[PDB]
């Protein structure tokens, strides 16, 4: 009912080696002549990340910077606060990075922060500044 | 099998229901109730038993019932009908036996049977048996037509057939019983040996024989299930469709090549994507680092901007740290499904210039059974006959085939040397002009009521003919004869003093250089008592070597036995004997084939006999005059000797039942 294991024999395909006398060599040569088209190419892009590997040696290991690693606290200095203030102005929203800018502050009072000072700090227009950018 | 229900399938008759032929001689106990059917089965097993358990007596019809159990032998004319029936068509009673009735004095009809191969002897032998007159016209100087068998002192090789292929439903086991035959088994081990002289090793000769019988059960799909039958107006030969086939490997091989790189290529590029990013990170990075210096250089203490610049840029170059460290996980996943892609490629070929060569023996195999090249083969039909092949293993006949013939040829009318040039067939009779073959103006009548034509299709072929028919066969056979395929296949018989050679094989190959020449002496038997190795030659290579003297034919054998076992192994051989078969003017040919564009049918086509014209116009319809056997006209068995042999016991039934009558139908 179907063609043994391993061989591959579809309708299509049988007529288009059928097709003339050399249907058979061509379909097979335009096959040939693909795949070193394609060789080739990789030989092409595999040079291509043979060169940009070359610029990452050294990868950034002297660009990092020591972790650090801080107890945190729910204690709002005046200096916290006025890192606050700034890092809404040039963070919106994102109070995983505004927590890691003041160290000691944790993602959660962050939030709570916007809404303790909200008045007091011109929460909103600081948002509204940093909306426009 | 066994019991009664073994005698059938040794006869090759279903057990347990009645066949076309029967229920025309019995038609009111197939009409009839399935009890008597039954009845009538047993009676047909259980006499063919008492022949085939013993075949060397007649069976004759009192024997029969004296041996048949009641209720069986209550109804005393059905078993004489069906032991009458057996009779006629050569179940029972045929070959050589000893005759408890001898023969009546006085004959009836006279038959002129042309050719005294196995189907003439055969059927000149039952006819005979029939009480008929029979007289057998042979071109050549001995019997048995293609059995042939070369005997010089102790050596002893057959030229034409050679096998017999399994006993089991083979009419030439009971024959094997009458005559005596050495019959010795056929060990299926074939060594192949490449062209160089080495042994092809046996990893090698599993896979590609497994691919062969893979390509051939492909065909067979291409022309069943995909209907692949006709191409450009022209039928489909098997050669062309292994050459599809063949073909589609080859692309399916460039098809899986080319997705495998192609998935490299779109990940290399997915990685190129990559390395992009982390460039242009890590140039950002190289920045911010600077800008967080420059920031932290401004000493304490600071204002709160100068503050928040600091924590700042320190919050930005981790962030763009963490980027470029989960960018540098991706680069090595990626770095290993690449290397992982390159360690496992795809097969680079279908099959290796080495490998097509072996691929070419096994094609030479297939040409040498067909006995022509795979281009003329009708794909759909080639092996119609598969279906009743015989179970056994194939022997062979170590004291040479025409043991055979020359048996059957006792007894009877033979005259050798006369070659018949003219049939003329009308409604009243037959006369049958012959010639001397060896002073051609001696001339010679013979007149008849029948004439058995079992000339070979090879001969029927012949442009300009080498026997006229007046009047000429109607086209209905005529295109039956241009239609079919009769082939061709030679043999080098090499007599040498001493065995060189592996004697637990019987039969070793040698692989060709070529595909052109890939049936050119591939194939090596080893049969004979005496030290006997016998090559053949196949396919398109077979016609070609025709062409070339012995000596340089036996030379090219010698080279490759030197090949295989060494220089100083080969003696030069005492005798040798070269076949030309297409070229024998009283054979043309070896055997027949279903050529494309033909089918099983033209067989039948060939079998049906002649009925002239009325000779007075208004006279009634005529009898039939001209009947025709051979291998040729046998749809179930071509091209064997069986399959003659059956042929001729057919005709001798259907022309006695002609002339004699058939009393077995009441």
């Amino acid at each position: 009912r179907k063609p043994p294991k391993g061989m591959f024999l579809s309708q299509e395909d049988v007529e288009a080696v059928s097709a003339n006398a050399t249907a058979a060599t061509t379909v097979l040569r335009q096959l040939d002549m693909e795949l070193v088209s394609v060789k080739r190419q990789i030989q092409n892009i595999k040079q291509t990340n043979s060169a940009l590997k070359e610029k990452l040696d050294g990868g950034i290991e002297p660009y990092r910077l020591p972790e650090v690693i801080q107890k945190c606290n729910a204690r709002w200095t005046t200096e916290e606060q006025l890192l606050a203030v700034q890092a809404i102005r040039k963070y919106g929203r994102d109070f995983q990075a505004i927590s890691d800018v003041i160290g000691n502050k944790s993602v959660v009072q962050v939030k709570n922060f916007f809404v303790n000072y909200r008045r007091r700090f011109n929460i909103d227009e600081v948002l509204q500044e940093w909306e426009a950018e | 099998p066994s019991g009664v229900e073994g005698a059938a399938f040794q006869s090759r008759l279903p057990h347990d229901r009645m066949t076309s032929q029967e229920a025309a001689c019995f038609p009111d106990i197939i009409s009839g109730p399935q009890q008597t059917q039954k009845v009538f089965l047993f009676i047909r097993n259980r006499t063919l038993q008492l022949w085939l358990d013993n075949p060397k007596i007649q069976l004759t019809f009192e024997a029969t019932l004296q041996q048949l159990e009641a209720p069986y032998n209550s109804d005393t004319v059905l078993v004489h009908r069906v032991h009458s029936y057996l009779e006629r068509h050569g179940l029972i009673n045929f070959g050589i036996y000893k005759r408890i009735k001898p023969l009546p004095t006085k004959k009836t009809g006279k038959v002129i049977i042309i050719g005294s191969g196995v189907s003439g002897l055969a059927a000149a032998r039952q006819l005979q048996s029939f009480g008929m007159d029979v007289t057998l016209l042979e071109a050549r100087d001995r019997v048995g037509g293609r059995v042939a068998t070369f005997r010089k002192g102790n050596y002893v090789a057959d030229l034409g057939a050679m096998v017999v292929t399994g006993l089991g439903g083979n009419p030439m086991a009971v024959v094997s019983k009458q005559v005596n035959m050495e019959l010795a088994k056929i060990k299926q081990k074939c060594p192949l040996y490449e062209a160089n002289g080495q042994a092809v090793p046996k990893e090698k000769d599993e896979m590609v024989e497994q691919e062969f019988n893979r390509l051939l059960e492909a065909t067979s799909y291409l022309s069943h299930q995909l209907d692949f039958n006709v191409l450009n107006n022209k039928p489909v030969s098997l050669g062309q469709a292994l050459e599809v086939v063949i073909q589609l490997q080859e692309k399916h091989v460039k098809d899986e090549q080319i997705e495998h790189w192609k998935k490299i290529v779109k990940t290399q590029e997915e990685l190129k994507e990559l390395l992009n990013k982390m460039v242009n990170l890590k140039e950002k990075i190289k920045e911010l680092h600077q800008q967080y210096k420059e920031a932290s250089e401004v000493k304490p203490p600071r204002d709160i901007t100068a503050e928040f610049l600091v924590k700042s840029k320190h919050r930005d170059l981790t962030a763009l740290c963490k980027e470029y460290d989960e960018l540098a996980e991706t680069q090595g996943k990626l770095e290993e499904k690449l290397q992982e892609l390159e360690a496992n490629p795809p097969s680079d070929v279908y099959l290796s210039s080495r490998d097509r060569q072996i691929l070419d023996w096994h094609f030479a195999n297939l040409e040498f059974a067909n006995a022509t090249p795979l281009s003329t083969l009708s794909l759909k039909h080639w092996d119609q006959d598969d279906d009743f092949e015989f179970t056994g293993s194939h022997l062979t006949v170590r004291n040479g085939y025409s043991c055979v013939p020359v048996a059957l040829a006792e007894g009877l009318d033979i005259k050798l040397n006369t070659a018949v040039r003219q049939v003329r067939y009308t409604a009243s009779g037959c006369e049958v002009i012959a010639v001397n073959t060896r002073s051609t103006s001696q001339t010679f009548i013979y007149k008849c009521d029948a004439v058995l034509c079992t000339l070979p299709l090879g001969v029927l072929k012949q442009q300009p003919p080498a026997v006229q028919f007046v009047p000429p066969l109607p086209e209905w056979k005529t295109s039956a004869v241009q239609r079919m395929g009769f082939g061709n296949l030679n043999k080098v018989v090499l007599c040498f003093d001493r065995v060189f050679w592996d004697p637990s094989v019987n039969l070793f190959g040698h692989v060709g250089s070529t595909t052109a020449s890939r049936g050119e002496l591939f194939l090596f038997w080893n049969l004979y008592k005496a030290p006997i190795l016998l090559a053949l030659v196949a396919g398109e290579a077979a016609g070609i070597m025709e062409n070339i003297s012995d000596d340089v034919i036996v030379g090219r054998c010698l080279a490759i036995l030197k090949g295989i076992f060494g220089s100083s192994a080969v003696p030069q051989p005492k005798e040798t004997v070269v076949s030309r078969w297409r070229a024998d003017p009283w054979a043309r040919g070896s055997y027949s084939y279903v050529a494309a564009g033909s089918s099983g049918n033209d067989y039948d086509l060939m079998a049906q006999p002649i009925t002239p014209g009325p000779s007075i116009p208004g006279a009634p319809q005529p009898i039939p005059r001209l009947f025709f056997a051979g291998e040729h006209t046998i749809r179930n068995y071509p091209a064997t000797v069986h399959g003659a042999l059956l042929s001729g016991l057919r005709e001798a039934g259907r022309i006695a039942d002609q002339f004699l009558g058939a009393m077995y139908t009441l």
